[PDB]
RNA sequence: GGCGAGCCCGAGGGGCUCUCGCUUCUGGCGCCAAGCGCCCGCCCGGCCGGGCGCGACCCGCUCCGGGGACAGUGCCAGGU
RNA sequence: CUGUUUAAUUAAAACAAAGCAUCGCGAAGGCCCGCGGCGGGUGUUGACGCGAUGUGAUUUCUGCCCAGUGCUCUGAAUGU
RNA sequence: AGCGCCGUUCCGAAGGGACGGGCGAUGGCCUCCGUUGCCCUCGGCCGAUCGAAAGGGAGUCGGGUUCAGAUCCCCGAAUC
């Protein structure tokens, strides 16, 4: 039959990210001599609003240790920073809010954000607004460190990758109901075309596996496995359970 | 004088004296480009029995294709 | 030699100047758009004739491959008269209409009587 | 003396900028540079077969200088003196009408086919085998062949230096076959040391395995772990 | 290397064994070397214009890290 | 609720909607495109994010059944 | 297999430029200047190129003229 709505996301025709008005990618300084054997002073000039993002962007200017040139970078603004604060970065930087430093320096229980999976990818984990990680379980030999992620997973990572100390500013963004379709329209028009949200039962049988019949009913078990082909994984994908929760996660 | 020795050494291309050179050449040619020019044949006996004569005009290319 | 930069680039080699052994067309091609081929037809209509009295300006029909400078040089090297300015338009039949305004020392009626329009 | 102050710059982290250092090991080298460098490193890392580990086990420079001083006056003739000898012999046989003015021309032979023919027919008195042939398959049969035919062979470093005694870019092989009257003792003095080095120890060299050398960072890591283990044991 | 500490022997001194550093009140500035030591053509023992080194330690065989004989690739076989 | 829809027979009780939920995924990943490459979309993105569905503002409720069909977890203790 | 296709910074030796100094040569009124050839030194392209007659984009306005032109033609007055 007809290609479903879920298969059109891979074409990239009209489902691309609205990426022009974004001010740039929010990354850290890549690791160098001044960030592996010391620290360097950096000044946050202003903080701006990246569209399609509720977390504020921070324009932190640096100084190149090798050539006479001021380098301007784009950090995720931690909570409580302000313009004119000397944001430090490196190995032996002192632990304050905003000072990105490797996890081997900080003690256990240090609430950080914008950390790295592998050392040198400029910030991947815990980047959304109002989220953080928990640093625990250091090791003298075999330099690894457990981090509790916002999903609750305890990931073992390296001890050389960096993380800005604090939480991401903009916490509580999902506290307000959108309260009308207009603000949702403006929000998704800012982010990307992720909003042809039409009910799969309400649409046609030839366009979705669930639609059809004289009544709006599913008719088929919506729990569909991970071994399903493309165009089949609709509804619940590899659902190990369903219904109302009981406990927190019950996953080791 | 030598080309029969080169032929008989190339025939048993599973032995240890040849498979090291074959592995080194496969790594070198894989880290090279796809289609380029080798300035001299790496198999002189096979090139000469296919028609290479060491004079001005005959060109040797080295080329990489995919299997399957 | 100390290579202080972490980027290796091309050395400035010695590029040779082109010094060929034989020419490739045996002769320079002659100028087909010469003075007799730029300015083709003087326009002798009413609106082109009234400009001679009221404008001190001649009207000519020019091939489309010529410009203001070539029209000016062609008029000065054929009619032995000075040119103040040249205004060109593309006539919609396919040719170029050139209004050649002359210097105030010359007389457009006298030049028109000498060229026969 | 009037003003002439000193203005020191402290090159630490977080202050006045770094000077232009050597930066040799950190420049982004091109594709073929990295190819040849990691190719040499790959030959150093991997275990080479015992028929090509014979290379880098070659002749020292004093005996190579003696060999070059012996081979300098057995040089093959170039085009200029070749045409000169042709025209001179033609003019002498046209004027004086001589039959055999030249008894024996002493000259060495070059080329792998010619050297292999001479060692198979036992005409070769000494074999000089080049080191830097990039297809080693062209060379690998020659040491065992010279060993079984009893002709002494010496492995030398540099095929360019052997090409410059034959007026060519590559020579790859030199066969000493004919000797003069004033060179027999010196050639025997060379052949005795060459048979001491290679022919009397071919069975020792063929059993040895080359390569198997780790990188210096890994060697220092294993040495640091060994010193830590020795500290823990004592 | 102590303007720094370390654990000891110990009379100066010794290194069993260890960690390097020279930027943390400030919305300032910071590059194209100061100094020192040698070598040249110029004013009879003087003056101008130039080169090298120390400043900025030496050597080395991967740009640096993270995985690693796994992942993937080519073919064959069985499920779905 | 405002909005949208069968242009050329329907304007709706239909669709959408905020709210309430559920499931997958910590990047060698989830869902997809591609005949092909470790090629692309989400991704200038990182669980307050992305992807897939049910219901449809607020208040009050979410009863009982895993026998069946699905989805998921575990162990070469164990049949094929 | 292939016309060709993927991709736009990715796996590229992807700057042909100028300043300053030194040396050799040529020319003009060889006083004084302009070039050629070599050496040293410096120099991220966010990567060739296209893409708006409504986006960015320096500077012309007044009177008169024809059957048909007008900030364009004539006169006068300005600017880049
Ligand atoms: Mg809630
Ligand atoms: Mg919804
Ligand atoms: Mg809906
Ligand atoms: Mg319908
Ligand atoms: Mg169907
Ligand atoms: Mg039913
Ligand atoms: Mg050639
Ligand atoms: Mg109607
Ligand atoms: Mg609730
Ligand atoms: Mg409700
Ligand atoms: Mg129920
Ligand atoms: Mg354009
Ligand atoms: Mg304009
Ligand atoms: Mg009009
Ligand atoms: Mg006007």
């Amino acid at each position: 039959g007809r290609v479903i709505r879920g298969q059109r996301k891979g074409a990239g025709s009209v489902f691309r990210a609205h990426v022009k008005h974004r001010k740039g990618a929010a990354r850290l300084r890549a690791v160098d001599f001044a960030e592996r054997h010391g620290y360097i002073k950096g000044i946050v000039k202003d903080i701006i609003h990246d569209p399609g993002r509720g977390a504020p962007l921070a324009k932190v200017v640096f100084r190149d240790p090798y050539r006479f040139k001021k380098r301007t970078e784009l950090f995720i603004a931690a909570e409580g920073i302000h313009t004119g604060q000397f944001v430090y970065c490196g190995k032996k930087a002192q632990l304050n809010i905003g000072n990105v430093l490797p996890v081997g320096t900080m003690p256990e229980g240090t609430i950080v954000c914008c950390l790295e999976e592998k050392p040198g990818d400029r910030g991947k984990l815990a980047r959304a607004s109002g989220n953080y990680a928990t640093v625990i379980s250091h090791n003298p030999e075999t330099k690894k460190t457990r981090v509790k992620l916002p999903s609750g997973s305890k990931k073992v990572i390296s001890s050389a990758n960096r993380a800005v100390v604090g939480v991401v500013a903009g916490g509580g963004r999902i506290d307000k109901p959108i309260l009308k379709a207009g603000r949702a329209y403006h929000k998704y028009k800012a982010k990307r075309n992720c909003w042809p949200r039409v009910r799969g039962v309400a649409m046609n049988p030839v366009e979705h596996p669930f639609g059809g019949g004289n009544h709006q009913h599913i008719g088929k078990p919506s729990t569909i496995r991970r071994d399903a082909p493309a165009g089949r994984k609709v509804g619940l994908i590899a659902a190990r359970r369903t219904g109302r929760l009981r406990g927190t996660k019950t996953v080791q | 004088g030598a080309y029969k020795y080169i032929q008989e050494l190339w025939r048993k291309k599973q032995s240890d004296v040849m498979r090291f050179l074959l592995r080194v050449r496969c790594w070198q040619y894989r880290q090279l480009s796809a289609l380029h020019r080798a300035p001299r044949p790496t198999r002189p006996d096979k090139a000469r029995r296919l028609g290479y004569k060491a004079k001005q005009g005959y060109v040797i290319y080295r080329i990489r294709v995919r299997r399957g | 030699k100390i290579r202080t930069s972490p980027t290796f680039r091309r050395p400035k080699t010695l590029r040779l100047r082109r010094q060929p052994k034989y020419p490739r067309k045996s002769a320079p091609r002659r100028n087909k758009l010469d003075h007799y081929a730029i300015i083709k037809f003087p326009l002798t209509t009413e609106s082109a004739m009234k400009k001679i009295e009221d404008n001190n300006t001649l009207v000519f029909i020019v091939d489309v491959k010529a410009n203001k400078h070539q029209i000016k040089q062609a008029v000065k090297k054929l009619y032995d008269i000075d040119v103040a300015k040249v205004n060109t338009l593309i006539r919609p039949d396919g040719e170029k209409k050139a209004y050649v305004r002359l210097a105030p020392d010359y007389d457009a009626l006298d030049v028109a009587n000498k060229i026969g329009i | 003396n009037p003003l002439f102050e000193k203005r020191p710059k402290n090159f630490g982290i977080g202050q006045d900028i770094q000077p232009k250092r050597d930066l040799t090991r950190f420049v982004k080298w091109p594709r073929y540079i990295r190819l040849q460098r990691q190719r040499a490193i790959l030959y150093k890392r991997l275990k080479v077969p015992p028929a090509i580990n014979q290379f880098t086990q070659a002749l020292d420079r004093q005996t190579a200088t003696q060999l070059l001083k012996l081979a300098h006056k057995y040089r093959p003739e170039t085009k200029q003196e070749k045409k000169q000898r042709l025209l001179a012999r033609a003019e002498k046989k046209a004027a004086g009408k001589g039959d055999v003015p030249t008894k024996r021309p002493p000259v060495l032979r070059a080329g792998v086919n010619t050297v292999t023919t001479l060692v198979e027919n036992k005409k070769a008195q000494l074999v000089v085998i080049a080191h830097d042939v990039d297809p080693i398959e062209l060379v690998v049969f020659l040491p065992a062949l010279c060993r079984k035919m009893g002709v002494p062979y010496c492995i030398i470093k540099g095929k360019a230096r052997l090409g410059r005694l034959v007026h060519r870019k590559t020579c790859t092989t030199v066969a000493f076959t004919q000797v003069n009257s004033e060179d027999k003792g010196a050639l025997a003095k060379l052949v005795e040391a060459i048979r001491t080095n290679y022919n009397d120890r071919y069975d020792e060299i063929r059993r040895h395995w080359g390569g198997n050398v780790l990188g210096p960072k890994s060697v220092a890591r294993i040495a640091k772990l060994e010193k830590a283990k020795a500290k823990e044991l004592a």
